[PDB]
């Protein structure tokens, strides 16, 4: 179990490093892609509105 | 044919261009001399 | 005391021996994959904001389709996309799960791990590689026919190097299998080897090697998928 | 071309001397 | 003369050769691929991301070679074929 | 103790992998392909709408 | 007086060790060189990676062919040593 | 003859092979990566920050193999498989 | 006493190990270098590949030859060992 | 045959091999780094002062492998394990 | 112990080294010359006529040595000096 | 064991080793020189005539080493030093 | 058998390896450093002077390693530890 | 076994290694320096005179170690230290 204790300590250190450094940027990319697709959807909606407007003026 | 040969001297070194030479842009040396039988070479012609 | 091999759980059926531990790891990975698949299906936000599962899956799909298209027409090889994404997720989860701290003392003065990466067994990589081999050779048969395909592969690029071409074919599957094995097998050895050190000194190198193992498993899964897609594309041309 | 293939802080074409070199 | 000793020493020498070859190949291939990566980065900073995907492919090859040989050493040293 | 010889496991593991492919070929990959295709179509149609609005107001 | 077959097996093991040592060196170096070319080309022509991949992998397969031929012969040497009494 | 003599001599020679290969590979690969870095710096004085990240990416790979070899020699040297 | 034939078999096996080590190193390196050149050349001009294959498939064939023939010789070390009684 | 004589012979051969590999690595790496340095200084002489920063790392990160390797050779020759 | 036994074993090892070194040299030389030929042909297609001839020199200067080694390896495997 | 047999076997192994080393050196050198010559000719077709001059100056310096070994190789196998 | 003979043979093989590695390293490093210096001089005629100083830095390093190996092989051949 | 046979075999193999490594290093270094030189004349013919001075400086040094190695090799075969 002494090897078990050492292994658990190593895994805890690995999780520490992950959550500390790698998690923030990956979540940042997650949020960036989510917001990019949401912005694309909003742009589609407003372009549809603008098409309706242009048809009305035309 | 691009002439069958164009000799010259560049900053990199002496360059002898043949008709199907790969495109190549280079500068001529201060005392550059060019013989025919800066420098820009295109796929079809110098 | 390393004890390389020696599958922890083994059973017998149909007059043949089977490795219980590798089947357990493979089943666990398959269950994780199925859980993610069902989560995606239930939470497909086509119009809504994509969730973690949705964005992860679509990122995998888009990357894989990009390599496929760069290799061969997507319509020419539609099944290649699902097959390759399947291989990628399967291998990635298999290798990643080894990061979990499932290593203990076996009461024999050595280190034994409850979870052993399924790729650490030659059977797993053999199955994956042979399946991929049959798959892309069948695709080649469909594209060129049963008779044209062997002649095409034998001819290859230059006739007078025919032997190498055959070797290349035989090099395709084996090359795919062995590397994966190694890429994971070393890990299985290394952790066990790392266990020889005292725990209060063993912890640190274990962590360093485990993060390196995460990176190695990721890159190996990526290259395995890319090699699969490439071999599919090469088998279907002219 | 060359500027597009160089740092701007003063059928590809082979720039025998280094692209930055030619600018000077 | 305990043929066991002779076969064990032969297996150890074989595994040492396995390691020598694998380490040499991996080190040199990694160095060369990294040289290419760094040169591409310096010449074209914009391609920083793009060059990563080919580079990791190349590594996956070269390292694989070394690692493949590693397994074989593990086969020789631990479960040596033809033992007495 | 070769641990390099194929075992019965070879067959068994294969089976599991197969089913996973089957799951991914029907309930994951096709829906994701549809989602990506419709997102791209939305982008293209939105660009077309913006343009047509431009030469409508011009028109 | 020791068994001749033990000596033969030790010789076969050392031979196969050399087999795979040379194979590993060759494969690693050749693949690294090809990868360097691929990296340089992709850096030069940005989007040409898709087309460059196939010539790349022609050489990759060619290089790996020798490695795996040496694999086959290493297995021949070790699994069934030629002329093992 | 004592089996330990042959087994230990074989282990020593195998570990020596391991370190020879590891040193060769690490030195040459690291030198090549450094050559790339130096070329970048000379051609681009202000790129030192951008080029460092790829550099360590290469080194981490190269050195890793070497250290792997290092570790293995311990197993060969200190706890020789099949020692008897 | 030791059987001399066992010593001969072991020596021949080690010799063949060296044979294939050198052959694998040479073939891998030559293939990788010729590749690197081919990849770079095609990267410079895509269509150019149509012709660059010709010299490449020579050098490949010319280096693989130096392996294949070499291979035959190590077979002579094992299949029919010279000077074996 | 005394076991210790054989062990010492094997250890000496192993240390010789270790140091040969280390010398190969150190020499080739230093030569490559110096090649890069020479090219750089030829390109821009003023750069020389800064070029020593990365350069010393290379050799520093290369010679270490040699130096570390050297240390390991000692463990083979002066303290023959399992003699 | 049969003297011819050791003679032929050492001769086999020596011929192995002979052919290994020859194959390494020939392979590397052919690869380097082929890289040069590839680059030249890509650079100047019409130069092929004047490029194959110089190429056929170095390979001849390379293969020679390799083939020279063959001419000696046969010796060690068909007439080993000092056989007795 | 015949002392002459062991000495001659060691001599044969050493000669094979030395010839292999010379083979590697000559092959690498000749390939490199040929590559440089081919690149020069591709750059300057007209130059071929002058280019052969430095090339041979290199070739000797390479080739010579190879042939130098021959001498000592013979001394190892034919006139074995210290032969008993 | 005489232990001194075996230990002396081992030490001689060790020194052989020492100097093989040292010679390879010195030759390769010196050749590449040369190539760099000659290329630079070709590019820059007057620069030969200012180029010599860095060049001597390079060869000074590699040669030191080579010279170090000399000492060690001497230490092995002339003063063999544990000769007994 | 008489000691002299063992020490002689060890010395022969050791010297073979010495001068084989020397030959490999010398050949490859000569190839590299010759590549630099021949390319230089391929680029700047008039520079030949100023190229030879550094060229001979490097190649000579490349030879130096190799030639030095030969002496050590000659010491082993003929002046085997510790010969009984």
């Amino acid at each position: 179990m002494s090897i078990f204790i050492g292994q658990l300590i190593g895994f805890a250190v690995i999780a520490f490093i992950i959550v500390k450094w790698v998690v923030p940027p990956v979540r940042t990319l997650m949020r960036n892609q989510q917001e990019a697709v949401r912005a694309a959807l909003a742009e589609s909606a407003e372009a549809a509105k603008k098409l309706a407007d242009a048809d009305a003026m035309h | 044919d691009l002439a069958t040969f164009v000799f010259t001297r560049t900053t990199a070194g002496e360059i002898g261009i043949l008709p199907r030479h790969i495109p190549l842009v280079a500068q001529l040396v201060d005392d550059a001399m060019v013989r025919v039988e800066f420098l820009s070479v295109t796929e079809e012609t110098v | 005391a390393i004890h390389v091999g020696h599958h922890t759980l083994v059973f017998e059926l149909f007059g043949m021996t089977f490795n219980g531990d590798t089947i357990l790891a493979t089943a666990v990975t398959a269950v994780i994959v199925i859980a993610l698949a069902f989560y995606l299906r239930a939470k497909v936000t086509s119009t809504g904001v994509p969730s973690g599962v949705q964005l992860f899956w679509e990122a995998l799909t888009i990357q894989m389709r990009q390599q496929i298209e760069g290799s061969i027409g997507m319509k020419i090889a539609p099944f290649v996309l699902p097959l390759s994404v399947t291989i990628f997720v399967f291998i990635l989860i298999s290798n990643w799960l080894a990061v979990l701290p499932l290593q203990y003392g076996g009461a024999d003065g050595a280190a034994a791990e409850l979870y052993k990466a399924p790729a650490s067994d030659i059977n797993f990589v053999l199955a994956l590689a042979l399946f991929v081999f049959v798959c892309y050779h069948a695709a080649g048969i469909w594209r060129r026919g049963i008779v044209g395909h062997p002649i095409k592969v034998v001819k290859g690029h230059v006739a007078f190097l025919a032997p190498i071409n055959i070797v290349e074919e035989l090099a395709k599957p084996i090359s795919l299998a062995l590397r994966l094995f190694g890429n994971i097998f070393a890990g299985g050895i290394l952790v066990a080897l790392i266990a020889m050190f005292p725990w209060y000194i063993q912890w640190f190198p274990n962590a360093v090697w485990k993060t390196f193992d995460l990176f190695v498993g990721l890159i190996q899964a990526f290259i395995f998928s890319l090699l699969t897609i490439l071999y599919f594309s090469q088998s279907m041309e002219l | 071309e060359l500027a597009g293939a160089s740092a701007l802080d003063h059928t590809l074409y082979s720039f025998e001397p280094d692209p930055e070199t030619l600018f000077d | 003369l305990d043929p066991n000793a002779i076969i064990t020493a032969g297996a150890l020498i074989g595994g040492g050769l396995i390691m020598g070859g694998g380490a040499i190949g991996a080190g040199i291939g990694d160095g060369i691929a990294g040289n290419a990566l760094i040169s591409g980065i310096a010449r074209q900073p914009e391609a920083q991301g793009r060059l990563f995907t080919p580079f990791f492919i190349t590594v996956g090859l070269v390292e694989a070679a070394y690692f493949i040989n590693l397994a074989f050493m593990a086969l020789f040293v631990f479960a040596t074929p033809g033992l007495q | 103790s070769n641990f390099l010889i194929p075992n019965g496991t070879f067959f068994a593991v294969l089976i599991i992998f197969l089913i996973v492919l089957g799951v991914i070929s029907k309930w994951v990959v096709p829906p994701i392909s549809k989602v990506l295709a419709e997102r791209e179509a939305m982008l293209a149609k939105t660009a077309a709408d913006n343009r047509k609005s431009a030469e409508q107001v011009a028109a």
